[PDB]
């Protein structure tokens, strides 16, 4: 209505005019008024005036609340101490209170670094529960441990909401938006609130992003009291690290309860379920061990049939047609042909060593070395295959053990805080070979042996790898492959210091300044850092055409979960290093057709390394239209890489370290072909 | 920067724009004109000479002729085929379940789920072809949606292409056919196929001639074309053993029930009235397709939207049927 009666009312100061003049502004308050609250020019003189002045300073917070304020709005509140489903609670309340008790938590926030925004957090958190308003109130109350009281405090009985909304937005605007230290609040009270409530799984990714011992001994006394089970040793077995398999073996063979879970903590009841059940339900055609099998030839097309042989771990022709197809093989293929008979006896753990003691002692140094290699990448816990590469160790120049160093070692590092490994693996990187995998696969196995360590340790292991990486500055390839196992070791934490460290006892010519850059690629696994990004964008123009292509393809681990902003114009650039990171940068995704159309255009080029490079991330991205990219390379092609590694990609075709290490090993594959002797041992591979 | 502009010789005042014919392996190509002149130099910088697709316009000179560039060029080529993939499955429409399953069994088989296809060891890369009385790209669409689900897609509609410009010949066929080899997992589709029905000499050879192209004969199997008409009558005898060679479905007369399904269908997502009946809208109608009842259904979301307001009362959609009743007796 008009303001006519009570327009009068409000300029007399009085107090009894106050002490019941408010209370109808409190009647009339349901709506705020019949307007903007255009009174602000009058009401400005009760501004300065004060019986019920708790009244005057609620009306004032609420009209200075309605038109617009930015500090002086929760004073009246501060100092009023509020004591004097409606829609005046919900205007007055939700909205006024969310935005004012919002910019009171963000100016107090920021401004200063007592108890009275407590209570006003917790006065509007009940009032808020109240509301029943989800993900909005809360969404505003992130920055606010009072966290902890809070979740604990209102995580009771809305676990859906509050777990599926707050854990999944929250999360992801968590690794997105919010920094380390409150995603780690995040990590300690979801351990909270969710070892309290149901639903294992969720808190076994927070074992995933943890790795706590106690959380995996809850949840084994918890899902042990609480009772498929199979299942649950697999990705189970999956979810969890290095650390906690060799700590979670440890502590149950110090329990021995049951050893249940010993017996899931290993290799092999995560793959005593699944072969049998893939071999009986899924029937593989043999047109592609037949035909992928004969259209091979060159000596190397038929690696890609050894590969695509090594497919098989169904069908076991292929590996079993007769024998001579080793010996009319060359060393090249020797190599990774001995390794073949490992790629396909992951199980079968008995039959291995039946299998592959026809080949051990045998004459050629190559077939017993690829032997052990295969004996190391059958099993990595039955540990009783080791010995007879361990007993002799003593070359110093060759005999034998540099090469059964490197398929033992190596697939030791496969399956191996091992100390009398190391304490062995002293005289194998002290040796200073001039074989580059020695140190090759020295350093990934030391480095895959030490991921997700004790926040990297700076031991005289990888100080002694420094040490001896500067020992002689002759084939920087070892320069190149060493940096791998050292951010191996770096690898697991982004706000580490130790990449600073590097930076003081590191830095030195391009060589271990590329090391240097390579140790922050791995040392930075992924938060909310955007000051290496544009950094990243700083740093991107370097001279060195190989540091763009490391520190650049780091790309790929850093934003590996927001892939919205991935892609870029890195493509559109005229340098083909940078053609070269978008490609690596791609990935083994879900391959959507963006990706499709991204290998539609980086799949015609004209260096056989990049065109090399393609198939690996185009055929490894999609694992319909899976043959299209096959038929153009035989389109294009019709030299000897693309149809090796076209064969290698019907071979692809049909957040752990164990899917990031081997490609990224893999990133140096423009060189001899000794890397690709080591390109057929990979890991990553589903 | 010197090298790069000191060409500015040869595309400078002396340039002329030329039409190329063919690009010869021996590095000189051979142009026409208006007067069709030929000159063969050889190559230079800036040209592509595999994406060129020979056959169009490019830079020539006053001089001796030697192709310094090209330029490129077609916007009735986009409006070809679509690259989106519609939410639109075979599981949104009813009663044809087997007229339906017969075009999805028949060339969903070739490059998917190939056990049944390639172990037999027949292929006949042909696929069917349909024809839709009512038509309209809803009939005819609605039973191609099925291959758009999860897969690449070829549209072709309307004979206008080839008669809405002189007598180029098979040369649009021919691009359609290189496009489709460099997409061979893809579905080929002809609609609204009214060559003959609508020089005319010419028509009926570069007809004969999109049959001899279309049959294959120096081509593996590499697509499924479905071919779709309106009327059977229009299409000459001649083109069907060189043509349809798998087979072919009728479609029933739409005048009540598939009307009835047509409007469930159309009216299945949006919020209609109590009063709402459905024996007059089913009965006004004679003969319509599709395209005008989801013309009503979008004016009458909106003009039901005006009141800001998504349910659609009885007496708007029969203020909107008025268009349904009015447009096909006009």
């Amino acid at each position: 209505r008009d303001k006519a009666p009570v327009q009068p009312q409000q300029s007399p100061a009085a107090a009894p005019g106050g002490t019941d003049e408010k209370p109808s502004g409190k009647e009339r308050r349901d709506a705020g008024d019949k307007d903007k609250e255009q009174e602000l020019s009058e009401e400005d003189k009760q501004l300065q005036d004060e019986l019920y002045r708790p009244a005057l300073e609620e009306l004032r917070r609420q009209i200075r609340s309605s038109t617009t304020s930015m500090t002086s709005v929760p004073k009246p509140l501060k100092f009023l101490r509020p004591h004097y489903n409606k829609r005046f609670a919900a205007d007055i309340i939700s909205v006024l209170a969310m935005t004012m008790s919002g910019e009171r938590e963000c100016l107090k926030y920021r401004l200063v670094g007592a108890g009275e925004v407590a209570k006003e957090w917790q006065e509007l958190d009940d009032a808020e529960k109240v509301q029943r308003e989800p993900l909005l109130t809360l969404v505003k109350e992130i920055v606010p441990l009072l966290m902890e009281i809070e979740q604990v405090d209102m995580l009771e009985k809305d676990i859906d909401e509050n777990a599926y909304a707050k854990v999944c937005l929250y999360l992801t605007s968590c690794v997105n938006y919010v920094p380390e230290p409150e995603n780690s609040a995040l990590l300690r009270c979801a351990l909270g609130v969710f070892r309290k409530f149901s639903r294992f799984p969720e808190a076994l990714r927070l074992a995933l992003m943890l790795n706590d011992m106690e959380l995996v001994e809850d949840i084994f006394t918890s899902c042990k009291d609480v009772v498929m089970l199979g299942r649950h040793g697999v990705f189970l077995e999956l979810s969890e690290d290095v650390e906690e398999y060799e700590d979670l073996t440890e502590i149950m063979s110090n329990v021995q309860l049951n050893s249940n879970f010993l017996a899931l903590a290993r290799e092999l009841d995560i793959m005593e379920p699944k072969v049998p059940d893939d071999i009986y339900k899924t029937h593989l055609e043999n047109n592609r061990f037949g035909g992928s099998g004969s259209q091979v030839d060159s000596a190397r097309m038929n690696l890609a049939s050894s590969f695509v042989n090594g497919f098989v771990n169904q069908d076991k022709l292929l590996t079993d047609d007769g024998n001579k197809w080793l010996y009319k093989n060359k060393d090249h293929g020797m190599l990774s042909a001995a390794a073949s008979l490992g790629m396909i006896l992951l199980w079968d753990v008995d039959g291995g060593l039946t299998q592959i003691d026809k080949y051990l002692y045998s004459s050629e140094d190559y077939i017993k070395s690829g032997a052990l290699l295969a004996c190391g990448i059958v099993n990595s816990g039955v540990r009783n295959e080791c010995d007879p590469a361990l007993a002799l160790l003593s070359d110093y120049v060759l005999h034998n053990s540099n090469t059964m160093r490197l398929g033992s070692i190596f697939g030791l590092g496969l399956a191996y805080n091992r100390e009398d490994v190391l304490t062995l693996l002293l005289p194998v990187m002290g040796d200073s070979k001039s074989s580059m995998e020695v140190a090759g696969v020295t350093a990934l196995a030391c480095g895959m042996i030490a991921v997700g360590s004790c926040n990297g340790d700076v031991t005289s292991t990888i100080l002694q790898t420094i040490m001896e990486k500067s020992e002689t500055e002759l084939k920087d390839t070892y320069a190149r492959w060493l940096p791998l196992g050292l951010g191996l070791n770096h690898l697991g934490k982004g706000e580490a210091i130790e990449a600073i460290l590097a930076a003081l006892e590191v830095v030195s010519e391009p060589f271990r300044s590329f090391a240097n850059t390579l140790v922050d690629v791995c040392a930075y696994a992924g938060s909310g850092n955007v000051l290496k990004v544009q950094q990243l964008l700083h740093i991107c123009s370097e001279h060195f055409d190989s540091k763009e292509k490391e520190e650049d393809k780091d790309k790929k681990e850093k934003k590996d979960k927001d892939k919205k902003e991935a892609p870029a114009d890195m493509g559109a650039h005229q340098g083909v290093a940078v053609l070269g990171i978008a490609l690596i940068a791609m990935g083994e995704e879900i391959g959507a057709e963006m990706a499709l159309r991204t290998f539609g255009h980086l799949l015609r080029y004209g260096e056989p390394t990049l065109r090399r490079a393609v198939p690996l991330a185009l055929a490894l991205i999609s694992v319909s239209h899976d043959a299209d990219p096959e038929v153009s390379y035989n389109s294009i092609f019709a030299a000897r890489l693309a149809a090796m590694l076209r064969q290698l990609a019907q071979y692809h075709a049909k957040k752990g370290t164990l899917t990031l290490c081997p490609y990224h090993s893999d990133r140096q594959l423009m060189s001899q072909v000794a890397v690709a002797g080591l390109l057929t041992v990979l890991v990553s591979f589903l | 920067e010197e090298e790069r502009s000191k060409v500015d010789d040869l595309r400078g005042t002396p340039m002329s724009v030329g039409t190329l014919e063919e690009i010869i392996d021996d590095n000189h190509a051979i142009v026409s004109t208006s007067v069709g002149s030929e000159h063969y130099v050889s190559i230079l910088s800036f040209v592509d000479k595999d994406l060129l697709e020979p056959g169009c316009s490019v830079l020539l000179n006053h001089k001796v002729h030697a192709v310094i560039g090209v330029l490129m060029d077609d916007p009735l080529v986009t409006v070809m085929k679509v690259e989106k993939a519609p939410q639109e499955t075979y599981a949104d429409i009813g009663g044809l379940d087997n007229q339906i399953q017969e075009i999805k069994e028949s060339v969903e088989l070739p490059l998917t789920h190939p056990e049944y296809y390639e172990e037999m060891g027949i292929k006949p890369p042909k696929g069917v072809i349909l024809y839709g009385p009512p038509g309209t790209g809803k009939t005819l669409l609605a039973k191609a949606v099925a291959n758009q689900t999860s897969a690449t897609f070829l549209r072709v509609v309307g004979s206008e292409l080839i008669q809405k410009y002189l007598g180029d010949g098979p040369k649009l066929v021919r691009e359609l056919f290189r496009v489709a080899e460099e997409h061979a997992p893809s579905i080929v589709f002809i609609d609204e196929i009214d060559a003959i029905g609508t020089g005319e000499r010419e028509i009926q050879r570069t007809m004969l001639e999109l049959l001899n192209q279309l049959d294959g004969f120096d081509s593996r199997g590499d697509v499924k074309v479905i071919m779709a008409t309106n009327r059977i009558e229009t299409l000459d005898p001649a083109l069907i053993r060189p043509g349809r060679i798998d087979r072919k479905i009728e479609f029933p007369l739409p005048d009540e029930k598939t009307k009835k399904r047509i409007f469930q269908i159309h009216t299945s997502r949006m919020t209609l009235a109590d009063d709402v009946t459905l024996d007059d809208l089913i009965m006004a109608k004679d003969d319509l397709s599709g395209a005008d009842i989801k013309a009503i259904c979008t004016e009458a979301g909106l003009m039901a939207l005006r009141e800001r307001r998504m349910k659609v009362t009885n007496e708007d959609f029969k203020k909107s049927k008025e268009n349904v009743l009015y447009k096909k007796q006009e």
